[PDB]
RNA sequence: GAGGCGUCGAAGCCCGGCCUCCGGGUCGGGUGGAGCCGUCCAUGAGACACCGCCCACUCCCCGCUGUGUGGCUAACCCCC
RNA sequence: CACAGGUCCCAGCUAGCCCGAAAGGGUUUGUACUGGGGCCGACGCCUGCCCAGUGCCGGUAUGUGAAGCCCGGGUACAAC
RNA sequence: GGGGCGGUAGCUCAGCCUGGGAGAGCACCGGACUGAAGAUCCGGGUGUCGGGGGUUCAAAUCCCCCCCGCCCCACCA
């Protein structure tokens, strides 16, 4: 039977399906070796750049212990804004403090999930997490999906929103302009359909336009057969 | 038979008629029996009845009513 | 019992002993658990009588009905001989004044008389074995008279999972009663059912004597 | 039991008076223990007979006997009915229950209006001409 | 389910912090420690004047149970439909006043009060009256112990004070305390 | 196995705890203070005479052992 | 054929999906305006009706459902 | 073949463990009820209740042998 599929290639880390890492810009680090408690730490926005692979703008920050690292840029930032990191950071936009120290009902981004791992949550253009409720036990934060995850209160986060909103408000326009974007990122394209792909190429669909077996697939289905609507609970838009 | 208990009540006053048939006439009763005594009820009675007659009430707890009237 | 513990094993002889502070004479009891017995057939229950070698030590009341040469056999032994006619008297009159019910221990008959036993006595006596019954041996004049006078003991199995056959009442020596207990035991083990621990427990116990376990 | 100083018990009876069925439910004072729940349906064999005074009285009587067993002999009565999905006024079972209690021998405490009344507007079913007959 | 009754357990309400332990109220429940935060309606018999008469229904929560004795503090007041529907009138106004109280003790209380206007003339004097009720209540709470403060809020004492100062502004009639809800427990220091 | 029980302290009155088919039995307080039972018979099968072991649901201190839930942190794992 | 546009679906990152004999790895200097998978194929107007069958999904008292362990039986043990 | 479930009055079944001459609603005949019809009440009976045999005085369900359907397995030299 047929060849490995379009997704199975991806997993190899072969180069058509390898992100560039040499035209791409820094990652967020908050650094916990100078700790949150017994803070020492303010910095100055050294410059602001666009990061290609995040599809969002990012800030270089010059810290006052002498380390240079990027922090994902908030809206309404100036070059020469001071950003502080600690709990004794002011409670204002672009300032970074623990969740407990942040009020309830304020918008927040760049939230830690393990204390001191530098931001692994809410680091996309224009989207933001809401602090709905806070208790000394656990602080519950409401995620971009509408969905509530419980985090440790001693996670760090930055007050405000991410910059680079309206991102999908503007369209991509044409196949050319789009081609241009995908080179900037990594996303296998032009991507055709399995339906007129031969029986070898793809599990569903033959020579001509019509599906083989149902599109909807198991949650225990094999690798290389898990294409379509993956483990769909519902489909359509009707009763 | 067993009694149940018969509650004897006599009719104090004949208020007016109920039923679209007309067939109940509604009458006010006073009780004279061992248990309660004195209780005033507005029961629905059928058939020729005069004032001061005796009725055996099967159920003490009742008193449906509807009311009006002469100009 | 203060007298003895009731889990300690003893000999057949040793277990029958005396210690009553009571008016009431020591009635002796054998109680046995059997493993692996069911009502999955009701029939496969142990039922028989066994003639004790030294009897209960209470007098049997035997009425024997017999006719022919078999009458002559009963008569010799010193039985009265009483007619079948008496069956019509038992059954017919439901009275309370001198009725003959709950006043005797067994009946023996020849086989032709058995139908008559069945209808007439069955209503009052039922199967409390005061009539002769086919499944235990108490039909036939010849052998059962001889054995019955010698004071046979009655046995039946309450299916689940126990059988009991108390030997008699104290009027006999402890060794005498020890022979009783052996003979009954050997019949019991003698009914052969599969599976390990077939005789789960055996006890020998009494009105207010030692209530004790014995090795069975 | 842990010593009781008063030697009287009180149970708060919630009575839901609908035009479709009548329910008579009694709970202790705290409310967190339901002793009895008997509804009109259980007396009868038919839906038409399901509400009505007679159904309401027996539904009350069956519950009453269980209140005696516990030792409840005082009752408050809280009359309610469906105020936010239907019109608030009580059905047959208001008038019927107070009589059931009296006859049964239970002592009657407060009789109350705890019926839901909104302080706000909401749309129910019915429009254009409102609900046509 | 299927009880003797012998799985049912009894506990007995002792309800102070407005008064001494009130014997009234009794609690059956099934299994132990299923009442711990449950709520008992009492009318209060402590004062057989106004508490009884005009202050029908007040709600109390058993905070804790020790040894199967229930200790209870003040959860709430609310009034029935009967009171509210009675006193309101036409060609006049019905006035409702909120305040979110802080007492020096570190309890927060919410009072809604209902005052009913005297007849003619609807005017900015009304909002002025709302204003005055909020102002006096803040000051009092600040002076007083919250246990004294709730006793007074339930009692006609509050109703009587609001009335003297408000009648001066624009005469009212039938002033009452519609409901009380305990906004925040904790304490002054957690 | 028709006699056991009764200063080896009984009826029969007055309550207390009790399960329950509220059928009715059981039971601690005490008044008492000297009798109570079946043989008899009905009942398809007889004794709340007594003595044994059971087969009912069922409940519980203790000895062993499973399983479920939560707390803890010393293995192990993800971060610095 | 791609294609811009449209829609369905999956995943809270210690993820989902995918590669690898294994250690480990791609996406990822990525974190839901992400990024992964399908369907349809610019715009304009629209997209009825059916969950019977297939498929997927969530759940499952009850029946049922392996090896293990347990208990019973067997075997002086074991197979059984 | 193994395990389990259901087959009952014309119908659909209820009563396993929770035992008796024993069941319920609906069809169907008769009587109430309304100007009418309908629905809704009140009567009537149709199975010792799947066959055959056993323990029980009396067993649908208990026991020994079963027909048939149904569901899960195991299995076909």
């Amino acid at each position: 039977m047929g060849k490995s599929l379009i997704q199975q290639r991806r997993g190899k880390g072969s180069p058509t399906f390898k992100s560039p890492s040499h035209r791409f810009r820094g990652a967020v680090k908050y650094i916990p070796l100078n700790y949150t408690q017994e803070k020492t730490l303010r910095g100055v926005v050294e410059e602001i750049m666009h990061d290609p692979g995040r599809t969002a703008p990012v800030a270089r920050v010059k810290f006052e212990n002498g380390i240079e690292k990027l922090i994902i840029a908030p809206e309404g930032l100036l070059v020469g804004q001071e950003i502080y990191i600690g709990p004794d950071a002011p409670i204002a936009v672009g300032n970074t403090l623990p969740l407990a120290k942040i009020p309830e009902g304020t918008y927040v981004y760049n939230i830690e999930g393990i204390p001191g791992d530098g931001g692994k949550y809410v680091r996309a253009g224009g989207t933001y997490a809401l602090v709905v409720s806070r208790e000394p036990d656990k602080v519950i934060v409401q995620l971009p999906s509408g969905e509530l995850k419980a985090f440790n209160p001693m996670c760090r986060a930055t007050i405000g929103v991410v910059a680079g909103g309206g991102r999908l408000e503007k369209p991509l326009v044409k196949a050319g302009k789009a081609y241009y974007k995908y080179k900037a990122r990594n996303k296998f394209w032009p991507t055709p359909r399995g339906v007129k792909m031969n029986a070898v190429n793809h599990p569903f669909g033959g020579k001509e336009h019509h599906p083989g077996k149902p599109t909807t697939t198991s949650r225990r289905a094999p690798p290389g057969r898990k294409v379509g609507h993956i483990a769909a609970r519902r489909t359509g838009r009707r009763k | 038979m067993a009694e149940d208990e018969g509650y004897p009540a006599e009719v104090i006053e004949i208020i007016g008629r109920t039923g679209t048939t007309g067939d109940v006439t509604q009458v006010k009763v006073r009780i004279l029996e061992g248990r309660d005594k004195g209780r005033v009820i507005r029961r629905n009675v059928r058939g020729p009845v005069r004032i001061g007659d005796i009725l055996i009430l099967r159920e003490t707890e009742r008193e449906a009513r509807e009311i009006k009237s002469r100009r | 019992m203060p007298f003895d513990r009731q889990k300690i094993v003893k000999a057949v002889k040793e277990a029958k002993a005396r210690a009553k502070p009571r008016n009431f004479t020591q009635s002796v009891e054998v109680a046995v658990n059997l493993k692996d017995i069911d009502l999955k057939r009701p029939e496969n229950r142990f039922k028989l009588e066994v003639v004790l070698p030294h009897g209960r030590g209470k007098d049997v009341k035997i009425a024997v009905i017999a006719d022919g040469a078999v009458a002559e056999a009963a008569r010799k032994l010193g039985l009265d001989v009483i007619s079948s006619a008496e069956l019509e008297e038992i059954a017919s009159s439901p009275r309370q004044a001198r009725k003959l019910a709950k006043k005797y221990d067994f009946f023996i008959a020849e086989a032709p008389l058995m139908p008559k036993i069945g209808r007439y006595l069955g209503r009052y006596l039922g199967p409390r074995n005061k009539m002769p019954v086919v499944v235990p041996p108490t039909l036939t004049d010849l052998t059962p008279i001889v054995e019955k006078l010698k004071k046979t003991v009655r046995i039946q199995l309450k299916n689940n999972p126990v059988v009991h056959a108390p030997v008699g009442t104290e009027k006999m020596s402890d060794e005498e009663i020890a022979e009783n207990i052996e003979a009954v035991l050997n019949a019991i083990i003698g009914k052969l059912e599969r599976g390990e621990s077939q005789v789960k427990s055996v006890y020998v116990k009494t009105t207010m004597g030692p209530a004790v376990k014995i090795e069975g | 039991q842990v010593n009781i100083k008063k030697k009287e018990k009180w149970g708060i009876a919630h009575i839901y008076s609908s035009f479709n069925n009548t329910i008579i439910h009694i709970t202790d004072i705290t409310g967190a223990e339901t002793i009895s729940r008997w509804s009109g349906g259980m007396v009868v064999k038919a839906d038409r007979d399901e509400p009505s005074p007679y159904a309401a009285m027996l539904a009350a009587r069956r519950a009453a006997e269980e209140a005696l067993e516990k030792g409840i002999v005082g009752v408050h009565i809280r009359v309610r009915a469906p105020g936010g999905s239907k019109s608030k006024t009580p059905g047959p079972g208001a008038q019927a229950a107070i009589r059931a209690l009296a006859r049964a021998g239970l002592k009657i405490g407060r009789v109350e209006d705890v019926t839901p009344i909104p302080h706000d507007g909401t749309r129910p079913k019915g429009g254009r001409r409102g609900r046509r007959v | 389910t299927r009880d003797k009754w012998k799985l049912k357990q009894w506990y007995i309400i002792y309800a102070p912090d407005f008064f001494g332990g009130v014997e009234v109220g009794l609690t059956p429940a099934d299994d132990p420690e299923k009442v711990l935060n449950r709520v008992v309606e009492v009318t209060l018999k402590d004062v057989t004047g106004d508490f009884t008469k005009s202050h029908v229904k007040l709600y109390f929560q058993v905070y804790d149970v020790k040894g199967q004795n229930a200790y209870t503090k003040f959860k709430g007041m609310k009034l029935a439909r009967s009171y509210i529907r009675s006193l309101v009138r036409r060609k006049t106004t019905r006035i409702d006043g909120i305040f979110n109280i802080t007492t020096k003790d570190g309890y927060k209380l919410r009072v809604m009060a209902m005052a009913i206007a005297m007849r003619r003339i609807q005017t900015s004097q009304e909002r002025a009256i709302r204003k005055i009720m909020q102002e006096i209540i803040y000051k009092k709470a600040e002076e007083l112990n919250f246990k004294d403060f709730v006793l007074e809020s339930v009692n006609g004492k509050i109703a009587a004070e609001i009335a003297k100062e408000a009648k001066k502004i624009y005469p009212l009639r039938k002033a009452e305390i519609r409901k009380i809800k305990v906004l925040e427990e904790p304490q002054v220091i957690a």
